């Protein structure tokens, strides 16, 4: 069996990640046969690594305020998720962040250790009004998906380490839609249509041929079964 | 639109474009060919039909929006796939309907067919000025359940401090959505996202901002649910933020902002965004229909035995020799009918607000209260042949089963009703006709008669504490005019000069002024022989702008009278009044 | 309706019609004088301009 | 149904727009004589009725009715037809009486309908006669929806009415919850045979059968094969029966077009669910499943008759043969030696049937042609190419041909001395803009036909057949097609009430030997005397297990349906059952018209069309009131002129159209250069200035 | 009932059926 | 201002063509003389060479003249005078 | 964390022709997904066999009766529609019937060809009688999908020959279910039990290889391929 086509994967390139892949012409009905596991793979199957918790000095039991800084507690955290970081030593790797007297801390504010990374280091943290200097300890490790706030194994028995919602997979946000090219010289085909916005951490071309491996080695698990069988086949390139 | 029927219209065009690229040796070999059905053919025809718009109509033509051009494109089988948001304008259903279609021929036919009839022009009635492309049945209790609020759901705005943070922040609808896939969030669940892309509301970004409040790339934490962060995902960029759980309503004038402060090509690309969110979410709506989820109220017997003993006690009152025939039968109609909707309320407080066959009438989707209660709970008093009630009445509802006697009587008014309605639709033609007959010599004319003389309308009479609140038919009376002279509130000065439109905000102007007389030009004066002037005409109701020098504004003005008359139903009370 | 005493009187008096309604037009065939039958929009003068013609 | 029909109109009679809306409103004295559901729809309501199901005609010409006549409230057995006039002088009680074991009334009083015709009370002692069963008002088509007690009169009129149009299928499969009605009004149908004479089978084939009669002389049945109906439908017709079977007088033993087993079978069981799926069945349209065209669960059969015929004319005798004038030679290879196509051709559109041509006469050719025919050296012919071409749209094979001739004593009208017809048939399948319905009223066309795989499927992965709409339900009152789909399901799954120690509350009195019932069971309700909303929620809590223990249809009647196109499920139980549907006879390939430039009156120069001509769509009045509305002269100008009368209009637009040109502006058309002179022809001097 | 071959199709009515259907094409 | 990008009959957009005209019935006329000029040019392009001019912009594979009639009218590229 | 193993698919044979199939563990959501993604192409995307036309000697056309069978020939093609042939070779080979006096004509009574076979030797075809005699040959062929009758007049058929409806579907019923663990510490995974049932032709281990030969060769022009 022959597919008497071929599929071509054209690439578009929209703002510097937000590219936007097209399939064509696929036979009917393959768009949502495949779309669907294309974004669930890209979403939640590439590795990454992520902040998992913090804690900032003087937050105990005093959990929404900061002295000398105009953001409060519970903006902090939701301005660190959204700090894409790099590691490749798979392990709690913590990191600290400190600056005194008045000034807006950064980014590149915060030295991190031997293997992990800062890929934006002009995003804005917080702001320290004056004469107070502010100091919080990081904890970065890998993953994938998108694992809510790990309540640790103490539920009180730590010292008062904030555990943050975690944003391992690069990519954070995929869409989808078909279409019915050429009904007549095609009867009747699909033609896919993707939209995938990457974090800086990696382009979005580099993110889906991943996701491209990473579920030709899960399908091949049933493949494997008998060598010689008789299926679809597309040929050559 | 079918292939075949396609093939056919277009018949000469494709014998023609398929004899440069030669495919045949003549006209007569290609007609012959065309006839045959060639192979050939179908690459010719779809470059053919590209851009070339056909005229469809459904009669009767009640409207003049019942004859609207579209960009065809070729489809397999035989049915004219039409979209489900022209259904409105065309009152068209699909239980076996039929649409025909025409083709212009020549370049001015074409061009009219492009500018002036094409479907994306006419969103608003030329009647009443509202939009027809709004959604409906289905779109409606789509964006119901997709911008609706649950307390307690999943994920909810926890924030429990003195052990923990909030736990219910989100760093933007990108970390939403994935926590949405998962089952931690649920899409109806009151959160708090940080929006980066969407306009703060006026309230909001008044303070926040203040100078130049704009939304292309600040920062603005706000508590909603995630439905209506992905609802006004659909509306422009510069729109501001609504947060308000979308009943039909509040759609219907959501669009008629958009019809008025943005131009005519995003409203029909916003209406198709909320189409296709409305069916996608409708689908999931899970609003299925089993008789185990049509409830019956739990006390009627005892309601039914009151009434029982008073219309016992009338009818023996009647017996004894009281009261005479007709005071008894006034009597039972009356205890009747209080029956009737002291069990409907009962019915409606035993509901719940979630109930499928309940919410698909509170978000305006359709049908009304009225049915409902005459599916559970009681019929009520069923018409007769001539006109008079039955004092009987029909008790069981068309959940329990009617027995055979009240299935019979009420035939009659089941009977008369379609009865009435063909004989109703069948004369409102020749209201329809004469006033058509009467109003064909008013075409405008010329762009202003600048004339004097002008009507007054009400705006708002005052009022002991209300010191002023609105007319309630004002939208329908002082809204698409121009000022005759110029409006002024006490000495003061100047409030709203002639020649003004009196839309929104004047209005709005003119009421914190205090005014409650605005004179008001209108064609009850119009100075000119022959026709009326544009001026005096005021606005145009379907292009949202000043009436053109060529627009026959008589048959519109009949259409729109002789139109809705099929809904008129009852000194006369309806149509033959 | 009686068409023989609505012309055997116009004929008398040698009236004359002025084609001004659209129901006349309609009835003689002729183009009705609304929308874009009216003189100012249908005797419209197209040519292209001298600066855009230069480039030809 | 076409019999039993009564038409106030018609000879001898009043009209249909000369007679108030007083012989249209049903009369209380209607029941029992004439059904007040079933009557058409369109300007007919009241003017053409039905017959009942127990009346009878009088002597005279008076409708009667059966009744039982009680005598000190002791209800006998004495059935008396009683007719309109001395049924209004007495009391009549009514059908569903709480009768003890004798005919005493259990209860003290009782309805009853006295003479003026109101519905009043009485004690048991005035009734003197009682309804013999309930459903007497009803005719005989209604009489055949179940739950007819739950839907409203508009519905059910339609569903009435929506059922004397279905077509015969192939399958003709019977439908599995319907009422008593069923077996009783195919073997009066007269499309059922019926054995005569209760012998023994002896010899049966898809032709004919014969039965062994106990004495002696057998008799020999000829069923009807594929024979054309009056509509287009097939009349088929096969045996039910072995060779060794014993028959009894009356039982069946062919069945008919839409007979299954013997009884009325209009359509087929189809799982359906009530959700509303991403917009595809909008406002009463219809999603189907691939399976319906694959396995030919709604395939029908249809079979047309075109006739031509060759006369004698002023010039001679036109002859159908296989000669013809300028022609191919690939427009030849089905026609048999002697004109007329041979049985099994698959034709096409536009192909030949017949053989036909006709004398030319005589003229004169212009130089250009007399130069063409010597260059090709094909001398012109006295004859013209009138032949029989198939029409637009229609293919099949040919199945019969019929021949009469004048010279074979086949006698036929003035002046014809060949006659031929020509059978084609064809196996349409279901497609969209296909119109389904109910029993119910319920109706729409077939909008779309998503493949088996995606559809959403039961837990075991059973896909869903038919999608219906949610908000068509509520607000039409014909919450009836709700119950049956439940029972539907329970009939098809199949029950066993747990009351293995003492019979449930809900479940202690309506039959015996129904507390169970195996998998894929008949069952019935007649029409006003069924199943009870408190019997069906009995009957939905015992649902046994498919293959696997595992109840799909919770107790309220809703399972957990997969999406098969996204792969996740749905977030809430959906409503799933087994509904009986029809396919009605509005096919697409009726209705679909079109015409590019056709044949034109020769009175009037309009267009016009018949059987094989596209015949013009009409540009009504208010069409036009529209089009002068938008203000789109040109538009208006080129429907009323270049398109309907102007004859040297029409062919100078299409040589432009045909030769690439602009399409000439149009002017004053030339149907006003007649005005004038009708007008000249009254001594009226009329003159444009 | 009362027909030879006729199938078994149980029956959710309550009450009987004194007088059976007539012959429908009678009239 | 930026709403998105039209398909097809919808471009170019009517509201930012209702500016190069004073009412739509102008601009219908306009587009349809455009359009048969364009057309006309087409025709006489096989003998001796004639003064009708167009098509301005240059037009796609296979464009009905009345769009290439409306683009140029988008872009400013020839005047009119009424009636 | 990034848990890190292979998922792992095994088999368990309930019957003949079914069988589930356990594959674990996958990251959370990703169950239902890859059931769906299986069971879509399984359904659709199977190669198979299945006659594709019959010609029978005394019949011209498919509205006709044979003389001495029971059934008409409308008949004998519906059940002719549920036949389960399974053909090797890449071409149209014939089979023939031929059956006389009084008997069943039960699809076990063809002369399958060397190469093809029949798998449900029980079906029922037709009924004839003492002066009953049914010969017909039936085309086999190859293919995917659904195709309908090819119409007659499109190929250079005779009068005789009588195109049919081609389904080339070994797989017969498809459904799968996720027992999500996921227990609350944020170490979760998936497992999901594909369930397949086939008409006896191929059984489900050669349907479930078909069906992820071709999930591979067309998911990785997705691949580093770009
Ligand atoms: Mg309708
Ligand atoms: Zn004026």
């Amino acid at each position: 069996m022959l597919i008497s086509q071929r599929p071509t994967l054209s690439e578009d390139v929209l703002t510097d990640n937000r590219s936007q892949f097209v399939i064509e012409p696929l036979e009917p009905g393959f768009g949502y046969t495949l779309g669907n596991s294309l974004r669930r793979t890209l979403l939640s199957s590439i590795p990454g690594a992520a902040v998992t918790s913090i804690r900032i000095d003087g937050v105990l039991h005093e959990f929404t305020t900061v002295p000398g800084v105009k953001e409060d507690v519970t903006e902090i955290i939701l301005n660190l998720k959204s700090l894409v970081v790099s590691s490749e030593e798979d392990e709690p790797v913590t990191m600290y962040l400190r600056k005194q007297g008045p000034g807006e801390v950064t980014a590149g504010d915060i030295v991190p250790p031997a293997g992990v990374t800062v890929h934006n280091p002009g995003m804005h943290i917080a702001t320290l009004n004056d004469k107070g200097k502010l100091e919080v300890e990081l904890v970065v490790e890998r993953g994938r998906g998108y694992v809510p706030a790990v309540q640790n194994r103490a539920s009180g028995a730590e010292i008062g380490r904030i555990p943050v919602d975690s944003i391992y997979s690069p990519v954070l946000k995929v869409t989808y839609k078909v279409d019915a090219t050429r009904v007549e010289q095609r009867t009747d085909f699909d033609k896919l249509i993707l939209d995938v916005e990457t974090k800086n951490s990696i382009s979005p071309r580099d993110a889906l041929a991943s996701a491209g491996k990473t579920l030709v080695e899960l399908f091949g698990l049933a493949r494997e079964l008998n060598v010689e069988a008789e299926g679809i086949e597309i040929g050559p390139s | 639109l079918p292939k075949l029927m396609a093939l056919e219209l277009f018949k000469p065009f494709v014998m023609k474009r398929l004899v440069d690229l030669n495919h045949a040796q003549n006209i007569k070999s290609a007609k012959r060919m065309v006839e045959r059905q060639r192979p050939q053919v179908w690459d010719v025809l779809e470059e053919v039909i590209a851009e070339h718009p056909v005229l469809l109509n459904r009669a009767p033509t009640l409207h003049r929006l019942g004859i609207q051009a579209f960009e065809p494109m070729l489809v397999e089988g035989k049915a004219i796939q039409l979209h489900p948001l022209v259904c409105e304008a065309f009152n068209a259903d699909f239980d076996g309907d039929q649409m025909a279609v025409h083709l212009p021929l020549s370049a001015e036919a074409q061009a009219e067919a492009r500018i002036l009839m094409l479907s994306s022009n006419n969103i608003l009635s030329p009647a009443s000025g509202r939009p027809l492309a709004m959604p409906r049945l289905d779109m409606v209790t789509g964006l119901y359940y997709l911008t609706t609020e649950v307390p307690g759901d999943t994920g909810e705005y926890q924030p429990a401090s003195g052990d923990h943070p909030e736990t219910g922040v989100y760093s933007s609808p990108a970390e939403a959505i994935m926590a949405a896939d998962r089952g931690v969030l649920s899409v109806r669940a009151k959160i708090k996202v940080r929006l980066t892309q969407l306009r703060p509301p006026v309230e909001i970004e008044a303070e926040l901002f203040g100078h130049s409040g704009w939304q292309p790339g600040d920062a603005w934490m706000a508590e909603t649910t995630l439905g209506r962060v992905m609802f006004n995902e659909l509306l422009p960029l510069g729109y501001p933020f609504v947060n308000k759980q979308m009943h039909k309503k509040v759609q219907a004038a959501i669009i008629n902002d958009l019809a008025e402060r943005y131009p005519m090509i995003v409203v029909a690309q916003t209406v198709d965004k909320l189409k296709d969110a409305g069916f996608y979410w409708a689908t999931r709506s899970g609003v299925t229909v089993s008789m185990a989820d049509v409830l019956v109220p739990p006390r009627k017997k005892e309601i039914l035995d009151h009434y029982e003993e008073r219309a016992d006690k009338v009818e023996k009152q009647f017996q004894r020799g009281a009261l005479n025939h007709d005071e008894r039968n006034e009597a039972l109609v009356e205890i009747w009918k209080e029956a009737t909707d002291e069990v409907g309320q009962a019915l409606r407080e035993h509901y719940p607000d979630d109930n499928p066959i309940i919410t698909i009438v509170d978000s305006g989707a359709t049908g009304n209260f009225t049915q409902t209660r005459t599916l559970a709970g009681m019929k009520g008093l069923v018409t007769n042949p001539k006109g008079e009630f039955i004092p009987r009445p029909v008790k069981s509802s068309f959940r329990e089963g009617l027995t055979v006697l009240e299935y019979f009587i009420n035939t009659h008014g089941a009977r008369k009703g379609l009865a009435d309605t063909a004989l109703r639709t069948a004369d409102s033609g020749y209201l329809t006709r004469r006033l058509v007959d009467v109003s064909q010599d008013v075409i405008v004319r010329e762009h202003d008669c600048q004339t004097e003389r002008g009507i007054v309308v009400e705006l708002a009479e005052r009022a002991p504490d209300g010191t002023l609140i609105r007319d309630p038919y004002i939208e329908t009376s002082a809204y698409a005019r121009t000022l005759g002279t110029d409006a002024v509130d006490e000495a003061g000065n100047v409030i709203v000069e002639r020649g003004q439109d009196l839309g929104d905000p004047e209005i709005d102007a003119l009421l914190a002024a205090g005014i409650t007389q605005v004179k008001v030009r209108s064609v009850l004066t119009c100075a000119t022989s022959t026709g009326v002037c544009a001026t005096c005409y005021g606005r145009s109701m379907a292009t949202g702008k000043l009436v053109d020098i060529g627009e026959a504004v008589g048959i519109v003005a009949a259409q729109s009278i002789g139109e809705p008359g099929t809904q008129l139903t009852m000194i006369t009370g309806g149509l033959p009044r | 309706q009686e068409t023989t005493r609505v012309l055997t009187d116009a004929a008398i008096n040698c009236r004359s019609d002025k084609l001004n309604g659209l129901k006349e037009n309609v009835i003689i065939g002729k183009l009705i004088p609304a929308g874009t039958g009216i003189n100012r929009y249908r005797n419209i003068a197209v040519q292209p301009t001298e600066e855009a013609r230069a480039a030809a | 149904t076409h019999k039993r029909r009564l038409s106030a109109l018609g000879p001898g009679g009043l009209s249909r727009e000369r007679a108030g809306l007083e012989v249209r409103d049903v009369h209380p004295s209607h029941y029992g004589r004439m059904c007040p559901i079933e009557t058409p729809e369109g300007p007919n309501i009241g003017l053409i009725g039905s017959l009942s199901v127990y009346a009878r005609v009088n002597p005279f010409g008076f409708i009667e009715t059966p009744y039982r006549k009680v005598v000190d409230g002791v209800v006998s057995d004495e059935i008396v037809y009683l007719t309109a006039d001395e049924e209004d002088r007495h009391v009549v009680a009514q059908a569903n009486s709480p009768i003890d074991a004798d005919g005493r009334f259990v209860e003290p009083r009782v309805l009853v309908r006295r003479k003026a015709g109101e519905v009043e009370y009485v004690p048991s002692s005035e009734v003197d006669y009682m309804d013999v069963s309930p459903r007497q008002m009803v005719s005989v088509a209604t009489a055949m929806i179940p739950f007819l007690e739950h839907d409203d009169a508009n519905r059910a009129l339609m569903g009435a009415n929506m059922q004397r149009q279905a077509v015969p299928l192939v399958r003709s499969e019977a439908p599995l919850v319907g009422t008593g009605m069923e077996l009783r009004a195919a073997i009066d149908a007269g499309d059922v045979v019926v054995a005569e004479e209760s012998g023994v089978i002896e010899e049966v084939s898809a032709d004919y059968i014969t039965v062994m009669h106990d004495n002696g002389t057998r008799r020999t049945y000829r069923m009807r094969k594929f024979a054309r109906s009056n509509h287009g439908t097939c009349a088929n017709q096969c045996p039910i029966v072995d060779a060794g079977d014993r028959v009894e007088a009356g039982q069946v033993i062919a069945d008919g077009p839409c007979t299954d087993d013997g009884e009325m079978a209009l359509g087929k069981n189809l799982l359906v669910a009530i959700m509303p799926w991403e917009g595809h069945n909008y406002e009463d349209a219809i999603i189907l499943s691939n399976r319906l065209v694959e396995e030919d669960v709604l395939t029908s059969i249809h079979i047309e008759e075109h006739e031509i015929d060759a006369r004698d004319t002023k010039l001679g005798a036109e002859e159908i043969t296989r000669d013809i004038p300028n022609i191919s030679d690939e427009v030849l290879a089905d026609l048999d030696e002697r004109g007329i196509v041979r049985i099994g051709a698959e034709v096409r559109d536009g192909d030949i049937l017949v053989g036909k041509v006709t004398p030319k006469g005589e003229t004169e050719l212009t130089p250009e042609e007399r130069l063409l025919r010597a260059i090709f050296g094909e001398k012109a012919r006295e004859v013209r190419d009138t032949s029989l071409k198939v029409p637009h749209g229609e293919s099949g094979k040919v199945i019969g041909i019929r021949v009469f001739s004048r010279e074979d004593e086949d006698e036929l009208p003035a002046g014809v001395n060949e006659l031929v017809r020509v059978y084609v048939a064809q196996k349409r399948k279901i497609s969209d803009g296909d119109k389904l319905a109910g029993r119910h009223g319920n109706k729409g066309v077939i909008g779309k036909i998503l493949p088996v795989e995606d559809m959403p499927f039961l837990a075991d992965g059973t896909p869903v057949d038919i999608i219906l709409n949610t908000h068509g339900v509520p607000r039409r009152m014909n919450i009836g097609q709700i119950l049956e789909t439940h029972l539907g399901w329970c009939a098809h799954s199949g029950w066993k009430v747990d009351a293995a120690k003492g019979v449930p509350d809900w479940a202690a009195r309506l039959p015996d030997e129904l507390l169970e019932a195996q998998p894929n069971a008949i069952v019935s309700t007649p029409v006003f005397d069924g199943a009870q909303e408190a019997e069906l929620q009995g009957l939905l809590s015992c649902t046994l297990p498919n293959r696997d223990g595992d109840v799909l249809v919770d107790a309220d009647g809703k399972a957990m349906l997969f999406d098969g196109r996204s792969g996740e499920p749905f977030p809430y139980p959906v409503t799933v059952g087994y509904m009986y549907i029809m396919k009605l006879h509005h096919l697409v390939d009726d209705k679909i018209h079109a015409r590019s430039t056709g044949p034109y009156s020769m009175i009037t120069q309009q267009p016009l069309g018949g059987k094989a001509q596209f015949g013009g769509q009409r540009f009504g009045e208010m069409e036009c009131w529209a089009m002068q509305a938008y203000g789109a002269a040109y538009t208006l100008q080129e429907l009323l002129t270049i398109k309907s009368d102007d004859t040297v209009g029409r062919v100078k637009v299409y040589e432009a159209i045909v030769k690439g040109e602009n399409i000439p502006e149009p002017g004053i058309p030339e149907s006003f250069k007649v005005l004038l002179k009708e007008l000249q022809s009254l001594c009226l001097n009329v003159e444009v200035l | 009932n009362s027909v030879p071959g006729a199938p078994n199709r149980v029956s959710f009515a309550k009450l009987r059926e004194p007088l059976e259907v007539p012959g429908l094409l009678d009239v | 201002g930026g709403y998105d990008t039209p398909l097809g009959i919808t471009n170019p957009p009517i509201d930012e063509l209702l500016d190069r005209v004073s009412s739509k019935y102008a601009l219908v006329i306009y587009a349809a003389k455009r359009a048969r000029q364009i057309n006309d040019y087409y025709n006489q392009l096989g003998e001796g060479i004639l003064e009708y001019v167009g098509p301005l912009v240059e037009p796609g594979l296979q464009e009905k003249p009345l769009s290439i009639a409306l683009r140029e009218i988008h872009a400013d590229l020839l005047e009119h005078t009424e009636g």
